[PDB]
């Protein structure tokens, strides 16, 4: 069992008010059952799209979540991942910078 | 690559425990039990991939399997029913697709053992007329008064079984067709040349192997216990 | 079901050919085997076909397989009495012991034997121990004669049955009749259409 | 010089539940998807059929449809065969395809993994275990190698069908494979010890050069991150640099990439 890496990042350069895409890349996890939610201010974003799950040369799985977001001064965005390897759900906040 | 089954034929009662066994000396990991019933092809009951493993087939209900060693695979019916009357075939094989079949086991499961009865056997000798009309002599064997209909009839000349010149009725006929548990009769013929029958050192014997009760079955009635037994009748040649 | 065989049964005269059909929906179809089963006996393998379009032979048995049509035929040339049996079609869905066998329900064949030199007669045979009991043996009639069951219910008559004296290439039909209760062999087969030339000795 | 990968993942949770899901890649572009919920394989690009006709594709799809149902039952039966040695849950992964070279050269592969460990391959004309594999797998190998019909089909898939098909794929998808999309860069800073971060995003193909710079001098404390994907099949990358706070003046991030056509991107802090 292996603890997933999680990386949060935007498609385009972030500008307050401007529509954009936010990505969450979950990697290096085994087994492949996993729950990914993207959060706005702690609430679940509704229409989150998902790429097909695949795996790397080393047999570990990966998957790309993404959704549309418009960043603001006050709003916080995150990616929450639940997986058997971890006791508690791991949350990683979008860093902005 | 030979596979043996035991018993080859069995009569049992409802509620009784029946155990069908299969032996195989080829060192095959895999064994398989089927039943054959008119209007269906063979159907898989249980199988095994090695000692200590048993798996459910297509029709596992009412049957427990058991694989104590590489050599033996047993099919156990804990509470036998009339619907388990059938011909059971066992098979084995290695990692390839060929399954090598045993010779089959016939099981009859009755409601009650009260009418079970062994045959009388009579040997009828060739007709002097037949001999001079054809130069051939036909013996006839008659097994009578038996229930159920599970019998194997065979001919023996000088201690050795003969098949040439033999035919036996394909099914037994009912002695009292109106009655419920009618006893059966079965006939057979052995035809030989007149000179062979005329030789008084040739010894002819009709043998009926009857399947009925075992030494463990309960017996309440006053007559002798109708156990699995051989009954036979006998005659010497004469000029 | 997944394996259908046709015809369900057929009657053919010795020396004639017959064709046996097997059609299936089994998937995948690795191989197809034909078994022969004599009444009350075991499964004897005749041939195993493994290719996309396949042909095999084994003496008088020859067979074919077309995997695209999902169809097999078994041909028996010059039928003999001993071909009287049930013929079973089996399809295996793997080329290994991971496979399941899918059994067809079978086609019943009855071969009617050729009686060369008929000589219909009815003899009386006496019991070896108790000489005063007896049976009536109707024998040597050809295969165009039917043996009907008895009018009297206390009289017993068996169906016909053909024996083969293998060393002399000789075949003969017979039926047997007996009764305790009046009963003689001249009267025994009265309820059957028997030949006019039938020998009644005495 | 492109690699075609068919990646299969199968989960068997208990004796009566399983799923099998596949995605197919040519280089780093997805060409096919096959969800357990779908009877058929899905094209994810217009050219995913390659140069195969509609009838050839049907026959190939049909062979896979039979494979999927059969694989599922075979694993379930192999589990029963090894019991109690090995047990559910089970994860099986297959990596298969061919790597294309110039001329008519290629190497095909079929690698199998069990609970995350590479244990089995198809090689030559048979299944074989690899170094480090547990000894109990010799019985499953022996059984799978009994199947001659599967061996001939697999050999043909590996030796003939893969390279032929991938050659046709490359022809039909040349323009999607050779596309150039331009990176866009931006800068940011986090925690007197600062970390500076050069974000680069939207570039295809994957090779790219990113260094922190003072005029004409490469700051060799630059730490390049991993390549992270975007949804539209372009890439994202960040290069970080550690510095003393106040010393950030005069630093730039320089990005070189094939789509820019000589005119590199330079962003000054
Ligand atoms: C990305 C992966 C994509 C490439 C995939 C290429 C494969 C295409 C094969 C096409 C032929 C095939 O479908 N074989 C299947 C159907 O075959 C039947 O039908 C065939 C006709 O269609 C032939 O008649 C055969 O003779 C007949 O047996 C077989 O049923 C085959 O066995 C399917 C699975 C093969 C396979 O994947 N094996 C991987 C090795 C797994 C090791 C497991 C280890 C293990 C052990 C114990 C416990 C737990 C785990
Ligand atoms: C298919 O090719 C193999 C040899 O190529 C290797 O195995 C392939 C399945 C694939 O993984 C390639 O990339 C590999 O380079 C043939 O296997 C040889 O067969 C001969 C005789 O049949 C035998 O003497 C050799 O030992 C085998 N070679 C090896 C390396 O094991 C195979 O026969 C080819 N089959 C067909 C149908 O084309
Ligand atoms: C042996 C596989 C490699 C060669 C196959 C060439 C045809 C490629 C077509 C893409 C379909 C992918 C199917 C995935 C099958 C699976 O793993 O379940
Ligand atoms: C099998 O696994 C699934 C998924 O984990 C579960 O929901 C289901 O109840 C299980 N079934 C059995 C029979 O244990
Ligand atoms: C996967 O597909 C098979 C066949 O389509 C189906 O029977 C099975 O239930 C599916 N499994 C899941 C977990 O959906
Ligand atoms: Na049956
Ligand atoms: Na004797
Ligand atoms: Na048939
Ligand atoms: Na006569
Ligand atoms: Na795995």
């Amino acid at each position: 069992q292996k603890t997933p890496q999680i990386q949060v990042y935007s498609r385009h350069p972030p500008e307050n008010g401007k529509p954009n895409i936010l990505n969450c890349y979950v990697t290096q996890f085994h087994p492949p059952h996993i729950e990914i939610q993207m959060l706005k201010n702690g609430k679940k974003i509704p229409k989150v799209e998902m790429s097909d799950m695949s795996f790397s040369k080393d047999w570990s799985f990966y998957i790309l979540a993404h959704t549309e977001f418009t960043p603001t001064e006050t709003d916080t965005y995150a990616c929450r991942v639940k997986h058997a390897s971890m006791a508690e759900p791991k949350t990683v906040y979008w860093d902005r910078d | 690559a030979a596979v043996t089954q035991s018993p080859r034929n069995k009569v049992a009662v409802t509620g009784g425990k029946v155990t069908l066994s299969c032996n195989q000396t080829n060192n095959h990991n895999n064994m398989y039990w089927y039943r054959q019933d008119t209007g269906h092809g063979l159907r898989l009951i249980h199988y095994s991939y090695g000692a200590g493993s048993t798996e459910k087939g297509d029709i596992p209900d009412g049957y427990k399997a058991s694989r104590p060693s590489q050599e033996n695979f047993s099919l156990i019916l804990e509470l036998a029913t009339p619907s388990q009357t059938s011909v059971y075939f066992c098979a084995s094989g290695d990692e390839g697709y060929t399954q090598y079949f045993g010779p089959g086991t016939r099981l009859l499961v009755l409601e009650d053992l009260r009418n079970v009865t062994p045959p009388k056997v009579s040997l009828f000798e060739p007709s002097k007329a037949e001999i001079s009309h054809t130069q051939k002599a036909t013996l006839v064997c008659l097994a009578t008064g038996f229930y159920p209909d599970h019998v194997e009839l065979s001919w023996w000349v000088n201690g050795k079984e003969v098949h040439s010149g033999v035919c036996t009725d394909p099914q037994p006929l009912k002695e009292q067709p109106a009655l419920n548990d009618s006893r059966y009769s079965l006939s057979s013929r052995l035809r030989v040349s007149a000179t062979f029958w005329q030789n008084p050192r040739n010894h002819f014997r009709c043998q009926v192997q009857f399947y009925g009760l075992s030494e463990n079955d309960e017996w309440t009635q006053d007559r002798a216990k109708p156990v699995t037994q051989i009954v036979s009748a006998e005659a010497w040649g004469r000029a | 079901t997944q394996v259908e065989q046709s015809p369900q049964s057929l009657v053919v005269r010795q020396g004639e050919n017959c064709v046996l059909q097997c059609n299936y929906s089994v998937t995948p179809d690795n191989h197809l085997r034909w078994f022969k089963q004599d009444t009350g006996k075991g499964l004897v393998s005749l041939t195993v076909l493994v290719d996309q379009k396949d042909k095999t032979s084994n003496g008088r048995y020859s067979a074919t397989l077309d995997k695209d049509a999902k169809h097999s035929t078994l041909h028996i040339t010059a039928t003999l009495l001993d071909d009287t049996a049930t013929y079973i079609c089996v399809v295996g869905d793997r080329g290994s012991a991971l496979g399941r066998l899918h059994f067809g329900a079978g086609t019943q064949l009855i071969v009617i034997p050729d009686i060369q030199n008929p000589d219909p007669a009815v003899y009386q045979l006496r019991d070896s121990k108790s000489s005063d009991k007896s049976v009536c043996l109707f024998t040597d009639f050809d295969s165009q004669t039917n043996v009907s069951q008895s009018k009297d219910s206390d009289v017993y008559i068996t169906d016909k049955c053909v024996l083969d004296m293998r060393s002399m290439d000789f075949k003969s039909n017979s039926a047997v009749a007996w009764s305790n209760k009046d009963f003689a062999c001249a009267n025994a087969f009265n309820n059957s259409i028997i030949p006019e030339d039938t020998f009644f000795p005495s | 010089n492109y690699t075609f990968r068919c990646l299969q993942m199968s989960s068997f949770a208990n004796r009566s539940w399983s799923r099998t899901d596949s995605v197919v890649w040519l280089g780093d572009l997805q060409t096919h998807r096959w969800s357990n919920d779908s009877a058929t394989i899905s094209f994810t690009k217009p050219w995913s059929q390659g140069k195969l006709s509609n009838q050839q594709w049907e026959k190939l799809q049909h062979m896979f449809q039979v494979y999927r149902v059969s694989f599922t039952r075979d694993i379930q039966e192999l589990v029963k065969m090894m019991s109690p040695k090995e047990d559910y849950p089970i994860e099986i992964q297959l990596s298969a395809g061919c790597e294309m070279y110039p001329g008519n050269a290629s190497e095909s592969f079929l690698h199998v993994a069990f609970q995350g460990k590479y244990v089995v391959r198809f090689w030559g004309t048979s299944w074989q275990t690899v170094p480090g594999a547990p000894s109990w797998l010799d019985l499953p190998i022996k059984v799978l190698n009994a199947d001659q019909g599967t061996s001939a089909t697999v050999q043909m898939l590996l030796n003939d069908t893969c390279p032929l098909f991938v050659r046709g794929l490359l022809e039909a998808g040349k323009s999607d494979l050779e596309k150039q999309e331009k990176p866009v860069a931006w800068l940011s800073s986090v925690p007197g010890h600062r970390q500076l971060v050069c974000h680069v995003s939207g570039f295809y193909p994957k090779p790219v050069w990113v260094m922190w710079m003072r005029g004409d001098q490469e700051q060799q404390g630059t730490h390049r991150g991993d390549f992270l994907p975007n949804a539209d099949e372009t890439w994202y990358l960040q290069a970080t640099l550690d510095v003393e706070a106040g010393e950030e003046a005069g630093l730039a991030c320089r990005v070189k990439h094939s789509s820019l056509g000589g005119q590199d991107i330079i962003l000054y802090w």
